[PDB]
């Protein structure tokens, strides 16, 4: 995202170089590529001391959002915003039968 | 009337408790103190039910990580899921 920048230009002018039957190939802007906004994935308490009737409703609603990269509520989306994958990371204070 | 006054053999939820707590001290005076298992039940029935549902998943529990003669009945009923 931000490292991904020198290997993109390089690759580019490779190809620049070589074409003899024109020349000014074409990019996309520099937001397409900074910005952590434009992906899918981009105040809180400890859920274990919860009543256990409420903890399974608030972690699943929690999980649904952490699927498709939405940062959770009592699970948080550990740092990264570069390459491929992410980790989150689900307080380990959470009821041992909701945990596994 | 005052009654017939229930037995042993009728009365069974607290005269069971009884029982069950004296049985324990006395098989842990016999061996001399170094067995060691209090509560005639607990944590409940359906709690260790669920607990040994997990165990059939095969992963962690509350019980294990994957009267006193409750082991007995529990170690065949883990051992399906391990």
């Amino acid at each position: 995202l931000q490292q991904s920048l020198e290997l993109k230009r390089k690759m580019l002018r490779d190809k620049q170089n070589k074409k003899n039957s024109g020349q000014h190939l074409p990019i996309f802007p520099a937001w397409v590529y900074e910005r952590p906004a434009l992906i899918g994935d981009f105040t809180a308490l400890p859920i274990g001391t919860l009543p256990l009737a409420s903890q399974e409703s608030a972690v699943v609603e929690d999980l649904l959002y952490v699927l498709v990269g939405v940062d959770g509520r009592y699970v948080s989306a550990q740092p990264l915003a570069g390459r491929q994958s992410r980790t989150f990371l689900v307080d380990p204070n959470l009821d041992l039968s909701i945990r596994e | 009337g005052h009654r017939e006054e229930p037995y042993l053999t009728e009365a069974g939820r607290d005269a069971f408790d009884k029982f069950c707590r004296l049985h324990q001290g006395e098989l842990q005076l016999l061996a001399g103190g170094v067995l060691q298992a209090p509560q005639p039940v607990l944590v409940k029935e359906c709690e260790l039910v669920k607990d040994v549902l997990n165990v059939l998943i095969g992963v962690v529990s509350a019980t294990f990580s994957l009267p006193e003669s409750i082991s007995s009945l529990l170690s065949e009923v883990a051992e399906y899921g391990t």
